[PDB]
């Protein structure tokens, strides 16, 4: 239902960009903690787009 | 012990004791004879 | 061997510095005396908690706010004292509280009072543990030096933790208890048939039929769609008409957003997986066009002493006192606060005191620090120099404005009295000769009365009453809020305010910048913080040290509160509280005679201090004959003080002399020999017995005042 | 030896002298630097092979009734789920020679003569075989080890009589260990969340795979 709705890409892709951002054992030493963090700045990112957006 | 005995003698502690026994009595007095001016004995 | 060794030994009992010299042992004493301190506090909670539900008529109050004063106090009939038992209504006779916790009890949900006997039990509990506690972590389990300076970690966990949670909690709680309890007390149903707050969990459609979004359940939290939350998570503004306080949707949305808030910031410094920044990077690399070096050498300064932090940690306590004082009168934030003017006249002037006496405390203890921690050689901080290489100049600008303002201040009230009293009301500073219009003040105020629907479109109504332009919310025939207007009796007071503050803040500055050394006596470090002269010499030193600088702006804070909360109490009568009628017309206590009376020093004595004094002076006989007596016994008090400000130490030691003569002549002399107040404890004794005497006076005056009208 | 998320603080402390150790400890809760309190690992490993044992107990014991009571094996009335069987009075109770408090005060003094006598075991050494105990005093003298107290009352059938079965033994006991408190874990939520037994959930999920997964729940 909800799969495939504009939502959904747009966090997805925020998350995926700013992982990406982030990174560029694990061979470059990106810690547990880097990743976390880089995906919950992507959560607050998408929430904040996807609530600006869904007004207008 | 000893020590609790010559920490119950110091001045503060035996003054509050033997002031809170004297008020407690003073009270009974005034509840026992209230509202009392002249001797009547 | 003399009697002096009883007083030093209460004055150095929370001296941890001076009896050792070894940072940690300090720190663990200081951990094992908040832990004390915060079960004496859990103590006196339960205290409050348990009297509330014996000693109460909270469920009569509860039916009927507005007619049944409160009461939590009941007095035992020994020596004829139980007159003070006066007919509160509710069929119960005690003392009337003054503290607001009715309101509190009653916008947290709580309908009998089976439920503070398991809070009262519970803070019991909690002390215990506390108490537990201390002892544990100072004598079996004492934590090292490198635990307290972790500064990094303190911080992460008191924002993210102790205050990132505690607001998510509590709005949990108001969601799910707070929000439909109040509804149902709003709705008029009676209070011993509203469902207990574990049925509104246990069944859901209870919940649905109040609020339609709880059928939804969780999912639009996650789907994003928040906008169906909009039920209970409002952005309304503006009173409750139907309780005169703020809507409880509002405090949920607000406390919601702050948790989330904090919890976002206390992810920013660096511990031990390497994200984020550390303290120290931050104040060196900083580096602004002014500064030029920075402020390298600060975090060892604040690392390695107590006493910079206590100073900090009070100044900073105090300003957020007095905002919160101001914050509570204007926007009131329980039910049925605004329309009981008895507890909103206490609440105002409890928390002023509280924030003046820390922000003195925060003085006090920079002045100790420069004292005793500064060291320009292990610890040399650039800015504290050129502070400290300037001092001359600071000062002497500092004093040029206090006299500026005081002239420009009370040389206005004395032009008034002398127009007043010479036959000319024409050349007067007022409202009808010679307009001072305070013209910023009601610009800000015309700027927030449009801001709504202009600059804050989500807002359906202004944030408080007291900008112009709103209207007037009556509950129970009473007046809760309108606007306030601001004239010419207002510039002057408030430039008043401006020059005490100046004043104080002169006297403890000077303090401060001087505690170390002056032209006068070069080597006062050497001396101590706290000594009381250097002798005669020099035309005389009485007085040179930073404990008598602290002593002094004791004084001065006094003088500066005491004019704030006479002046809100007279502009609170005169212009806000009253009565309506059933047609609409606002009867004020004073009738609004602050304009055209608070403008000569003559207006003060007559028309507030002699015309609303005749409360407490007629009160013998009655429930409130308490206060008139605490009337009475403070001015003793205060005259009382001046006994040890104006006298000497030699005079009382030459007559306990001759004292000890006639004790000796029948061989009842004691083997300690008595000894009179040293220089500085004679001054500590007439300071405080001046402020207990003062602020009790005010104290009883005002709440016999406001009890009775 | 495999190294499970380990990292060079935690290395350097733990050896592998434990058994089972793995070198996972991010939090470094074990670091002997500034010891005191519980925080200690000896106490820790002590705690942790304790807890372990008592999950191994418990994750057998709450299932087993459920197990029989659908073969027909326990009569009905005794098939009950974990949270029924008296533990939470509101979840339902049920009766037996005696209410549920003076079987509490008898677990209590019966546990509590054990955990005593074990914590003056721990606390000094061999103390525990001297003063006589109805005369059974002489097995219960301990092998300087607190988790391991070996003898006859403790260890009857004779194993591990060469240590490389002992530490073989071991491994795998706090490896069993472990799984058994994930699992009592996992219980605990489930019972929370769906509201069934365990079994019960077990067998909804084999029923239909697709449907009864925590998605829908
Ligand atoms: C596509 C990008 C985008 C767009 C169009 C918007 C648009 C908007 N944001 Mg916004 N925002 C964005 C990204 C975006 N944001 C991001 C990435 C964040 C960080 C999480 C935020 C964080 C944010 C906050 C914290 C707030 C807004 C608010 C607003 C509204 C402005 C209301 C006002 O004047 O104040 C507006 C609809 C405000 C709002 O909705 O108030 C009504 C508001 O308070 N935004
Ligand atoms: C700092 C907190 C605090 C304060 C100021 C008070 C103050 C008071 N309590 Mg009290 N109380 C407290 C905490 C506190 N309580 C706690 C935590 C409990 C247990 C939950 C109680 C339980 C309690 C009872 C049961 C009674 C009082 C009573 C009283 C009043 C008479 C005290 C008396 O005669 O003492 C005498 C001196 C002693 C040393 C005792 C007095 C106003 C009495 C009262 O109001 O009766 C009319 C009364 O009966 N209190
Ligand atoms: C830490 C605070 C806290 C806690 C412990 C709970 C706990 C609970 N909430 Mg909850 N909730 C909270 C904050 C909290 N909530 C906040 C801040 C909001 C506003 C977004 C909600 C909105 C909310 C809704 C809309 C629902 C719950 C429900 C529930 C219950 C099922 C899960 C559970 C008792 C559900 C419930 O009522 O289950 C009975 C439910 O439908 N909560
Ligand atoms: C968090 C708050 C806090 C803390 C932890 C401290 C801690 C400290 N202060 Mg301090 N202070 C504070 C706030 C605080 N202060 C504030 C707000 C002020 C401004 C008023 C001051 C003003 C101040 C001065 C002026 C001095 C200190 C000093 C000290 C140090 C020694 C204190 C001592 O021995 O007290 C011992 C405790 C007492 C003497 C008890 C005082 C009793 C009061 C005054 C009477 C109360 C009357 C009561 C209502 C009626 C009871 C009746 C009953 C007896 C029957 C200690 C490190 C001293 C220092 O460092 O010197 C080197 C020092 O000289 N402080
Ligand atoms: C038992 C001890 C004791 C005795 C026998 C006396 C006797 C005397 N005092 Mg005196 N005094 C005492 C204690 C005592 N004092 C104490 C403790 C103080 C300090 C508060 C004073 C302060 C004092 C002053 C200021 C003056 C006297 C004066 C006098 C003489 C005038 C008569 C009189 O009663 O004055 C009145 C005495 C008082 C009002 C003192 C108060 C009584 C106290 C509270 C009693 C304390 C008893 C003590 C707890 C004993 C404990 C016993 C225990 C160990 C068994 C008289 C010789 C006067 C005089 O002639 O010049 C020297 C005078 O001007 N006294
Ligand atoms: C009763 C629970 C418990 C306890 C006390 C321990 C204790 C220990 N484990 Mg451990 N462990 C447990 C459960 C437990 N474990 C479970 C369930 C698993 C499976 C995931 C593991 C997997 C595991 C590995 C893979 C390793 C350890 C290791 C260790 C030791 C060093 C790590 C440390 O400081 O932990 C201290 C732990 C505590 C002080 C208490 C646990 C954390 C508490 C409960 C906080 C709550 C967390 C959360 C809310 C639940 C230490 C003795 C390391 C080692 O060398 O072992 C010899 C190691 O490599 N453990
Ligand atoms: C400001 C309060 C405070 C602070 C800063 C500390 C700080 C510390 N304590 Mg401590 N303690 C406190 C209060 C505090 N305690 C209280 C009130 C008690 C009760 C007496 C204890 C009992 C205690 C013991 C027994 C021990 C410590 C230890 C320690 C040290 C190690 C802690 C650690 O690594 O985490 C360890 C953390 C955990 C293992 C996680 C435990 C999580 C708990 C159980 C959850 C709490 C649930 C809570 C009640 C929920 C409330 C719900 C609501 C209804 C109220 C550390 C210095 C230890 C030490 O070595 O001292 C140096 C130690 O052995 N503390
Ligand atoms: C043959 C398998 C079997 C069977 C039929 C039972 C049956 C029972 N066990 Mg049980 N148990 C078993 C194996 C078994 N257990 C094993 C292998 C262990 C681990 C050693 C336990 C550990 C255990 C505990 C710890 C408890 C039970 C309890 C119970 C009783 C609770 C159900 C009721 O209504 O009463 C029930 C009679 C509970 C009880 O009250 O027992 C009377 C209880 O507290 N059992
Ligand atoms: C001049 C107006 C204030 C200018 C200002 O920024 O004040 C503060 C400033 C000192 O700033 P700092 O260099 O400490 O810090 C600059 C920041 O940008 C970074 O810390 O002082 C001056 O520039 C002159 C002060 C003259 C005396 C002012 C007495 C009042
Ligand atoms: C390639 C590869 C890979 C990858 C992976 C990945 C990349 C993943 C990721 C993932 C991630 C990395 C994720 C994350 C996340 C996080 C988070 C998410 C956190 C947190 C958050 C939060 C907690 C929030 C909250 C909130 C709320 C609730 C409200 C308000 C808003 C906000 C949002 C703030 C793998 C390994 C497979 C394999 C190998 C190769
Ligand atoms: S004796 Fe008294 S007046 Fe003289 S210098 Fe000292 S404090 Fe001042």
């Amino acid at each position: 239902d909800f799969i495939g709705s504009s939502t959904n890409l747009i966090m997805v892709t925020s998350t995926t960009l700013m992982l990406f951002a982030g990174r560029f054992g694990d061979p470059a030493g990106f810690t547990l903690a880097d990743t976390l963090a880089c995906g919950t700045v992507g959560h607050i990112i998408g929430v904040g787009v996807v609530l600006g957006l869904k007004n207008i | 012990m000893r020590d609790l005995k010559t920490y119950l003698s110091v001045a503060p502690v035996l003054s509050t004791l033997w002031f809170g026994s004297l008020a407690g009595l003073l009270i009974e007095i005034n509840r026992l004879f209230p509202d009392a001016l002249t001797f009547p004995f | 061997d003399t009697t002096t060794w009883i007083w030093n030994l209460h004055a150095d009992a929370h001296d941890f510095d001076s009896h050792t010299s070894d940072l940690e042992e300090i720190s663990r004493k200081v951990f094992s005396a908040h832990f004390g301190q915060l079960s004496i506090i859990f103590l006196w909670l339960s205290g409050m908690y348990f009297h509330g539900a014996r000693f109460s008529n909270y469920e009569a109050w509860l039916s009927d706010p507005t007619h049944i004063g409160p009461s939590a106090q009941v007095v035992w009939p020994i020596v004829g004292q139980e007159i003070l038992n006066g007919d509160v209504g509710g069929g119960f006779r005690g003392i009337q509280i003054t503290s607001g916790f009715f309101q509190i009890w009653r916008a947290s949900g709580i309908t009998s009072e089976l439920q503070l006997y398991c809070t009262a039990i519970g803070a019991l509990v909690f002390a215990a543990l506390m108490l537990f506690a201390g002892w544990f972590h100072y004598h079996k389990a004492a934590p090292k030096l490198a635990w307290f300076q972790d500064v990094e970690s303190m911080l992460n966990h008191h924002l993210a933790g102790l205050l990132g949670l505690g607001s998510l909690s509590w709005a949990g709680h108001q969601v799910h208890v707070s929000l439909p309890i109040n509804q149902f007390l709003n709705a008029g149903v009676d209070p011993k048939e509203i469902p207990l707050p574990h049925e509104f969990i246990l069944n859901r459609d209870l919940l649905a039929q109040l609020y339609p979004s709880f059928a939804e359940g969780a999912t639009p939290f996650f789907t994003l769609n928040w906008s169906k939350y909009s039920e209970f998570l409002t952005f309304r503004g503006g009173l409750d008409p139907v309780t005169g306080g703020l809507w409880l949707t509002d405090i949920a949305h607000h406390h919601l957003a702050i948790a989330i808030l904090f919890l976002i910031a206390g992810h920013m410094y660096r511990t031990n997986w390497g994200i984020g920044h550390g303290i120290k990077d931050i104040l060196e690399a900083h580096k602004g066009p002014f500064t030029g070096q920075g402020h390298k050498g600060l975090y060892e300064i604040l690392t390695t002493s107590w006493h910079a932090q206590l100073s900090l940690n009070l100044a900073m306590l105090g300003s957020l006192t007095i905002i919160v004082a101001h914050h509570m009168y204007s926007m009131p934030p329980y039910p049925y606060l605004a329309t009981d003017y008895a507890t909103q006249l206490s609440l105002f002037t409890h928390h002023m005191w509280i924030g003046g006496f820390l922000i003195v405390g925060a003085a006090a203890h920079a002045a100790i620090f420069m004292v005793r921690d500064y060291d320009p050689t292990n610890r040399y901080n650039d800015l504290l120099d050129r502070v400290l290489r300037h001092r001359d100049a600071i000062i002497s600008h500092l004093n040029w404005v206090c006299i500026f303002l005081g002239f420009h201040s009370f040389g206005l009230y004395i032009h008034n009295d002398t127009m007043s009293a010479l036959g000319r009301p024409q050349d007067m500073f007022s409202d009808t000769a010679i307009q001072l219009q305070p013209v910023f003040a009601q610009w800000i105020q015309n700027t927030h009365a449009l801001a709504p629907g202009v600059t804050a479109p989500g807002e359906t109504a202004s944030t408080s009453l007291t900008w112009g332009g709103g209207e007037l919310v009556a509950v129970g025939g009473k007046v809760a809020l309108l606007p306030i207007p601001l004239g010419t009796a207002d510039f002057l007071v408030h430039h008043i305010h401006a020059f005490t503050i100046h004043v104080t803040v002169l006297i403890l500055l000077k303090g401060v910048l001087f505690a170390r050394s002056s032209r006068l006596i070069p080597d006062k470090a050497n001396l101590g913080f706290r000594f009381p002269c250097d002798g005669p010499g020099r035309g005389g030193t009485c007085q040179v040290s930073a404990w008598d600088h602290v002593f002094l702006g004791l004084f001065w804070m006094y003088n500066a509160i005491s004019v704030v909360i006479f002046h809100f109490s007279w502009k609170m009568q005169s212009d806000v509280w009253g009565s309506i009628s059933d047609q609409g017309v606002v009867t004020h206590i004073t009738g609004g005679n602050f304009a055209q009376s608070s403008i000569t020093i003559n207006g003060w004595l007559r028309d507030f201090l002699w015309a609303q004094a005749s409360q407490v002076i007629q009160s013998y006989g009655s429930s409130l004959s308490a206060y008139g007596l605490f009337f009475l016994g403070a001015h003793f008090v205060w005259a009382f003080s001046l006994m040890f400000l104006f006298s000497g130490r030699g005079y009382w030691q030459e007559l306990i002399e001759s004292i000890v003569w006639a004790h000796n002549k029948l061989k009842v002399a004691p083997a300690t020999q008595p000894r009179a107040l040293s220089i500085i404890q004679g001054r500590a004794v007439g300071v405080t017995h001046y402020l207990l005497g003062g602020i009790a006076t005010t104290w009883a005056f005002f709440l016999a005042r406001i009890i009775a009208v | 030896r495999p190294l499970w998320f380990a990292s060079s603080q935690s290395l350097s402390y733990l050896d592998g002298s434990l058994p089972g150790d793995y070198g996972f400890d991010p939090l470094g809760l074990s670091d002997p630097e500034g010891t005191g309190g519980f925080i200690e690992p000896r106490w820790l490993a002590y705690g942790e092979i304790i807890n372990g044992r008592f999950a191994m107990l418990g994750a057998a014991g709450a299932i087993a009734p459920e197990i029989l009571g659908k073969a027909g094996l326990i009569p009905a009335e005794t098939a009950l789920p974990w949270f029924q069987t008296g533990v939470i009075p509101p979840a339902g109770t049920y009766t037996y020679w005696a209410d549920n408090y003076t079987l509490f005060v008898l677990e209590m003094a019966l546990m509590g003569f054990a955990e005593h006598r074990r914590l003056q075991d721990w606390y000094n050494p061999g103390s525990m075989g001297k003063q006589y105990f109805l005369g059974l005093e002489k097995g219960l003298a301990g092998s300087g080890n607190p988790a391991y107290p070996g003898g006859p009352f403790f260890n009857p059938l004779g194993f591990g009589k060469d240590e490389k079965s002992l530490k073989e033994l071991k491994l795998k006991e706090v490896k069993n260990g472990r799984l058994a408190m994930l699992a009592i874990l996992g219980y605990f939520i489930q019972g929370l969340v769906t509201g069934v037994g365990p079994y019960q959930n077990l067998l909804d999920h084999l029923a239909d795979p697709v449907n009864n997964n925590v998605l829908t729940s």
